[PDB]
């Protein structure tokens, strides 16, 4: 009856972007390994296989819900340099220079997921560091083919900026290409990083080795990122955002992200229509769900930011009553111009 | 970006979206440590009512500031059947991650798809600016006429997201999904 099939297991099971780095979670499940130690394993092979997006020099969030329901998230999201001013990315003329965001030393946010991880394995997991971390160490230090998703990125996004970078072209070029589908892609710097991390902890990320290599490739190219910005930065465990959508409960990141406070408001606001009867396609509910996307969108470019830094009024912004006064302004038949759409007004849902 | 899904033999379940943001970042290696440079930085406000990469807007909430943490859009989630975990999912996507996410569930509990189904679907988003309904290859030209009869703005672009997901059955049993929009991904148990 099903056109698509979804895998099946009986006993665990990990999804991620690349094959390698499934396997790699699968087999830890297998030694024993719980859902948080999996995830950490695959965690660090994607810094390694997809190079694309995994990382060891980036962030992200995580969301863990134990088998007795206790749910929480681990904000690891980078920390801007403590030398970081309001209007760093502003050219001479006051406009915003992307080039500085997107490509030059300043764009870079003080790295958080070896925190991250360190501190879910640490509270939540029950192997070793060392131990989720010898897959991708290995796979760094003996390399892996390079498929057609990594060829492809290399070739496609990768030209636009690994080239232009010493280090980074020795490493995912060749004969001054991108490295082709079919290469074996060895990363003995990354390997050596790795081990180190194995062996001393995430303190050798922030305050040994390679915090002192991050800090001089900052130092020399104009970058402001600092042994203190490292020794400073810190993972947070913080309470999930979630609501309830027709009896099911939802539950997302909070600040610094704007993912789950939207996600709820959004729901919050189609609850109010019979959506199952539209059905998936139907003008009707695409109609629904676009509208009642752009107020979320527009709270969020005016309320939403980290909240060490600014109160964040997710309660009003995931009141089912304020969802509700939104919910009756969208026309099914008519749809509203951004233009007449601003932030909304709070206050009454305070 | 890229997102992942676990779930144990226990029932215990993790969602994890992490990035360097852009694909590859700065480019930029640190160093002799092999490890790629992420421009984060960027999903600050750069200047009150100015766009970043991603079209997305702001004001002072989201402003750049010493030691602060640039707002994100990342949304690992799972939704709650009957008390217990019933779906782990997230996406990449940038500023479309939030719509992607949010389609997965209406997915799953409105239109009741399976984890596979609710995947291989097509997705539509808009974020208010710019003003566009945003929508994939997938839906139907008379669906698609009706949207503009309705005043939006439809604009056919690229594929939106990576889903990697898992479903869990009432009795403990997984079913997953990974996403048709990325080649050489996989989602496998046992």
């Amino acid at each position: 009856e099903d056109v698509f099939h979804p895998v099946r297991a009986k006993q665990g099971m990990v999804a991620s972007v690349d094959a390698t780095a499934t396997q790699v979670g699968v087999d830890i499940l297998k030694e024993g390994g719980n859902a948080v130690d999996a995830a950490v394993a695959v965690g660090y092979a994607l810094a390694v296989t997809h190079p694309q997006a995994g990382n060891l020099g980036g962030g992200g969030f995580m969301l863990i819900r134990s088998k007795n329901g206790n749910t929480t998230a681990i904000d690891f999201r980078e920390m801007a340099p403590a030398k970081a001013t309001r209007d760093m990315f502003l050219d001479d003329q006051g406009n915003p220079d992307s080039k500085k965001s997107l490509t030059s030393h300043l764009a870079s946010g003080t790295p958080g997921t070896v925190a991250g991880f360190s501190l879910a394995l640490d509270k939540y997991g029950t192997m070793p560091l060392n131990k989720v971390v010898q897959p991708a160490f290995k796979l760094a230090r003996d390399g892996f083919i390079v498929n057609d998703a990594l060829a492809d990125d290399l070739k496609t996004y990768g030209s636009e900026v690994l080239p232009n970078h010493e280090n980074s072209k020795a490493i995912f070029w060749k004969e001054g290409e991108p490295l082709k589908k079919g290469d074996t892609l060895v990363q003995a710097n990354l390997a050596k990083s790795l081990e180190m991390i194995a062996e001393n902890g995430p303190d050798e990320f922030y305050k040994g080795t390679i915090a002192e290599q991050i800090a001089q490739e900052m130092q020399k190219n104009g970058g402001l990122i600092t042994k203190e910005d490292l020794a400073a930065y810190k993972a947070v465990e913080r309470t999930p955002i979630s609501g309830d959508y027709r009896g099911y409960q939802v539950y997302s990141m909070p600040p610094p992200s704007s993912g789950g406070i939207h996600i709820v408001q959004i729901l919050n606001i189609l609850e109010n229509f019979d959506m199952k009867k539209y059905g998936f396609g139907s003008a009707d509910a695409m109609q629904i769900m676009a509208e009642a996307e752009k107020y979320a969108y527009a709270d969020r470019s005016e309320y939403l930011g980290d909240p060490d830094f600014v109160k964040v009024p997710w309660q009003a912004l995931t009141n089912k009553a304020y969802a509700k006064s939104i919910a009756d302004q969208i026309d099914i038949n008519k749809a509203k111009p951004s233009s007449e759409i601003r932030p909304g007004k709070l206050a009454p849902y305070e | 970006t890229t997102h992942y899904s676990v779930v144990d033999k226990d029932g215990n379940a993790v969602a994890v979206t992490y990035t360097l943001n852009t694909t590859f970042g700065t480019g930029i290696v640190a160093g002799e440590s092999g490890i790629l440079l992420n421009n984060q930085m960027d999903d600050f406000s750069a200047k009150p009512g100015v766009p970043n990469v991603y079209g997305l807007v702001g004001g002072d909430a989201n402003a750049v500031g010493p030691n602060k943490r640039p707002l994100s859009s990342m949304s690992p989630t799972i939704v709650v059947k009957d008390g217990k975990t019933w779906l782990v999912t997230g996406s990449p996507g940038g500023s479309r991650i939030i719509t992607t996410v949010l389609q997965m569930v209406v997915n799953s509990i409105d239109y009741g798809l399976n984890v596979a189904e609710a995947t291989n679907a097509p997705r539509f988003h808009h974020q208010w600016l710019p003003d566009e309904l945003r929508v994939e290859k997938g839906f139907s030209p008379d669906t698609l006429k009706l949207l503009e009869a309705k005043g939006q703005k439809v604009a056919l672009k690229e594929a939106m997201g990576s889903t990697q997901s898992i479903m869990v059955g009432p009795d403990g049993e997984l079913y997953g999904a990974s996403d048709p929009r990325s080649v050489d991904d996989l989602t496998a148990g046992y």
